[PDB]
């Protein structure tokens, strides 16, 4: 159902939160909360160890009276953003499609500082989505000493 | 004699990555046991080299 | 003893209106405007009848002054159940909120009421000539949180002088509430509101949510049941100044035998001989398990081992209604066995404290005709484990990153975090490593730090 | 009278809660924390109901270490007889065990879970000052078994200076057995644990497999058996220190009226007056048969003949529960015209010990009610062959080089090998120097 | 390296002896192994002299 | 000879270097385990070396 | 140079003893052999570890 | 204070060495016990004069 390119395996979620204006108490919602945070091995980043939030109303939002929704932080967006950025530069490198994109004031350091940018995201969140800092990959989880 | 081989197991220390921060949980243990594994291999060429030169 | 008291946050207003209509309740300050036992208007001026004293109209009027920005909680003690019982004009509403931003508080967006908290502290303070300290209602991030109780006291501290400054530091429960950034707010409070404040104290919320999902089993898991037992426990304390007679432990000799040093700051509270109102059914009135279930987890506010915390320390407290000379009666009960590990530089005895006089009840709540109670409040060593966690909290999060953007661009620093990195360490090591007992540094050879 | 036991192998904390079961069961420790027969909740620390501490309000726990790598075992422990009372912070467990071997848990996997027990044995240590030595756990390959014990002997006799110290060895059985390997292990664990020790006694499960299907004539070979059994048998040796009589001697007594030398260490434990459903009903139990029935080769933990095994010692611990008087008549009835075969050139004094305060009997097993206890704790220097049968089968499987591919890159060598046959044959042929009978 | 890089070829060259017997399964078949475990060093640093050509 | 037997033992004395004592208890009580194994094995062969002088 | 002539002085001052006696001081004599020569081998890799 | 501390370790050599062990009894094995732990104590001396000298 995520309107993205959907991959549970690719998602290093930072911040969840589903509104549960339907009319039942939230205890049997945190325990589901706790097994589908610990069942899995992807959701592990342990940054702000209590990053789920659970809002309750009673107000309906239309005549299905108790239901919900999925709000959560995306990780899968990273292949979203490939998908884009590497098929701008498909029709870039032949100067391609400067038929009315030669605006009234056209550089080349825009559009190349334009992709820079867009590769110092990309590059850092995937160096953010990797290097494991918080879980083992420090080096005092086996020790102090190995060289 | 040996004051360059000692440098030569100075430059098998030398051939140690850092333990790699940017590295995955599965992988950096690869790095370690490919570590005590080549070091296994530097003990039996140290007491090779230890043994065989005192005669 | 006619403290000045300061409520900012949300859970500092809460119960600060909670626990002061439950004094109105105890004090009989009916819903008409005064009491029918004594006809002084507002407010008594006995011994006890000290809090409520002549400083708005010659009305005796509770005595707090309630400030945040938050408007949604001034509101609520503006338009909640009780109209006229507080300050009649003297409550001003904040104009724009923090919303669950400290930051904002101590930086930006609290900047504008300093002055007015100023000009309300300094009305409040050259009241009558009894004032042993501050009845703070500390608060971390709800509301401002730690952005006034902050700036109170570091301006306290440099311009009003060395009064004591008794905190009520809450550390509140991440089930209940919804924000992450908490531990940043609260390892600022090292920095902030710890060196330049006096004594303290400490609430909890965990212990609270613990007993009420599993133990009292009330369906009330929120800030509300929470305020219903803190306002417990803030009348257990001020029944000290509150219920004057023979057995009058006060504020006087408790602050004295409390805190031992700068940074043993911090105590603990075990207050939790608790009657439910579903065990409001003539059930046992114990004198026995309530002694025999103290270093249980159960009344401890964190979950800590007694077997590993020593006690430079111990304040006993058994705050009962039935007999004076109870007090000989149950000190021939169970003190006599008491093998407690202890520092070896400490002294071993329990102080005694006791109000005879019966209280009147909390009604509508998840309690009984509570009456006697038990507690060994105290500074121990076991919260090194408490602050451990946070500080694990807080190298996770910081290892994370999460807000500091947000928290750098409206006056702070990273040596600043760093300072209050080493704040937290110094009071780390004054419980982890200095606190434990240090007699390794007699003498020996064995390849020791000599 | 203070001791704190630990316990390593998936076989050594079946044996520790069974044992633990029985005693929080003989002393009335109900799993209502208090003991009924007094107003102290959690146990008590009079004289000899002595297995706890002052960890809460009074509150006192079964003092006790259960420490495996596989962590299924704390959980199936934890649901068992004695449920919730067992310690919710010291149950210490890994992730992955070492899964049957030796080199593995103890040099590479364990390297990073010995500082962790370590911590805790320090802090379970900066407790009550009662100290008469250890009581550990083990076997050879039943959990990781020898990884652990390897390491923390030496561990224990570097670190904690020179303190005395108890050891538990499970006496493997290759016909219920689950390895190939065990010579291997068992010699390795031999030349290491034993150097380091001060006092131990090896049990042998096909001890208990003989006493079981060739004398009491059940036939049920299950490790709940064994569990029950040396939970009786390891009662009956606590007893002393559990309740006191006439003779109430401390188990640091006991180790310094037993061992003659470092070599020299390990007793023949005496009792088998084997009893079940079959054998208790309706018999009648005397001082005699009870105790001739004690040097015959089918009573015995390790096989010797009668003739061939020479007693150094012969300690003697009785539960009593009746009279000192009767023992006192055995003494002549049974103990004073003993002219069997003896060591040359060392005295010829019997030992007897009564303990009186009776240790409750298992509930829910096989036994019916007994009473006498015949745990003739003797010595025999010829158990050589005992260990020379597996140092024979380790040189017709050694001189093949099996199993060796498994413990070469985990730190070891074949010194390490060679020196542990050196070991065993010099602990052998030191017996047949000057063990067995010599000039 | 560069003119060390044959000091470890005469330190492979010094302390090689012919393979001199000593019991079955060693001597010839696992000092052997140890020498060829030198080599495989050697041919793991020709593979790291590939890469400190390549600065 | 027993000057550079003594001056060589002396020197390898001060291959028991000074601590680096940063860290925690917990580190510090590893580099305590490190300091009891070292002082240990080098006293043992520094008695051992003098004995088989004279002692 | 120095640190070299060291460790060889340390390895031609262990000899190995005499075999004489009824086999109760050889195992600890094998004992002495690999136990010191583990540490001048240590002593070694720490010499050149610094450098 | 180093030449000093050679020249005694040369005189604790040099001035009494053992005495001849041939005595007419066994009672030369309990005197040569004497003299082990004799040099046990002058291993105990030699770590005495090195470290609690020049350390």
């Amino acid at each position: 159902n995520m309107m993205a390119a959907c991959d549970p395996r690719h998602g290093r979620y930072l911040t969840v939160a589903a509104v549960f204006r339907g009319r039942m108490s939230m205890k049997e919602v945190d325990e589901q909360m706790l097994n589908v945070q610990n069942k899995n091995s992807s959701y592990f980043v342990e940054w702000i160890p209590n990053n789920v939030k659970t809002a309750v109303c009673d107000i309906p939002p239309r005549g299905l009276k108790m239901s919900a929704t999925f709000i959560g932080n995306s990780t899968a967006i990273q292949e979203l953003f490939k998908r884009i950025s590497e098929q701008f530069t498909a029709m870039f490198r032949r100067k391609a499609f400067l038929h009315w994109y030669t605006g009234e004031g056209m550089d080349e350091m825009e559009f190349t500082e334009a992709e820079s940018n867009m590769n110092d995201l990309v590059s850092e969140y995937q160096q953010y989505q990797d290097a494991t800092a918080d879980e083992q990959g420090e080096f005092e989880e086996e020790g102090e000493e190995d060289e | 004699d040996l004051l360059k081989a000692v440098r030569l197991i100075k430059f098998l220390y030398q051939s140690n990555p850092p333990p790699n921060p940017e590295g995955t949980r599965q992988a950096r243990r690869n790095r370690r046991r490919r570590w005590r594994e080549r070091q296994r291999q530097i003990h039996s060429i140290s007491e090779r080299i230890l043994s065989t030169y005192l005669g | 003893r006619e403290c000045i008291s300061i409520h900012v946050g949300q859970a500092g207003v809460q119960i600060g209106n909670a626990c002061w209509e439950l004094y109105c309740l105890e004090h009989g300050i009916q819903p008409d405007g005064q009491m029918p036992s004594d006809k002084t208007i507002g407010g008594g001026d006995d011994s006890f009848n000290t809090f409520f004293s002549e400083t708005g109209a010659g009305k005796h009027v509770p005595r707090a002054v309630f400030v945040d920005l938050e408007p949604t909680v001034i509101d609520e003690v503006r338009t909640g159940t009780y109209r006229q019982l507080f300050h009649p004009e003297q409550l001003i509403t904040g104009k724009e909120d923090a919303a669950n931003n400290y930051a904002r508080g101590h930086y930006t967006i609290g900047k504008e009421i300093i002055d007015l908290v100023l000009d309300r502290i300094r009305k409040l303070a050259d009241q009558c000539t009894g004032l042993q300290g501050f009845s703070v209602f500390h608060s971390f991030g709800g509301g401002t949180g730690s952005g006034f109780t902050s700036l109170l006291m570091e301006r306290l501290s440099v311009d009003y002088g060395k009064k004591s400054k008794l905190e009520f530091s809450i550390y509140p429960a991440p089930q209940v509430s919804t924000a992450v950034v908490e531990p940043y707010n609260s390892i600022l409070t090292t920095h902030t509101t710890l060196e330049h404040s006096d004594c303290a104290f400490m609430v909890d919320n965990e212990a609270i949510y613990d007993i009420c999902r599993r133990n009292l089993d009330i369906e009330r898991p929120t800030y509300t049941n929470l305020n219903r037992l803190i306002g417990q426990i803030v009348s257990s304390i001020t029944a000290s100044l509150r219920f004057d007679g023979a057995l009058n432990v006060d504020l006087t000799e408790f602050q004295t035998n409390l805190v031992p040093y700068p940074r043993a700051h911090f105590p603990l509270a075990t207050y939790a001989p608790v009657i439910s109102a579903e065990k409001a059914y003539h059930e046992q009135l114990s004198v026995a398990e309530i002694t025999n279930a103290c270093f249980e987890p159960a009344n401890q506010m964190v979950k800590c081992d007694p077997r590993h915390g020593k006690y430079m320390a111990c304040c006993l407290l058994y705050r009962g209604d039935v007999v004076p000379k109870d007090v000989n009666a149950a000190i021939a009960t169970i003190k006599t066995k008491r093998t407690i590990q202890f520092v070896d530089w400490c002294p071993t005895g329990f102080k005694v404290g006791i109000n005879y006089e019966p209280p009147t009840v909390v009604p509508g709540g998840d309690l009984a005709k509570v009456q006697r109670a038990v507690c060994m409040l105290s500074n121990t060593t076991a919260i090194a484990e408490a602050w451990a966690r946070l500080d694990h909290k807080f190298d996770l999060m910081y290892a994370k990153r999460a807000f500091v953007h947000w928290y750098v661009g409206e006056g702070m620093e990273e040596g600043e975090f760093s300072e209050a990195r080493e704040d937290m360490a110094a009071l780390e090591k004054d419980y982890e490593e200095v606190g434990v007992d240090s007699v390794e540094g007699e003498g020996e050879e064995e390849g020791e730090e000599y």
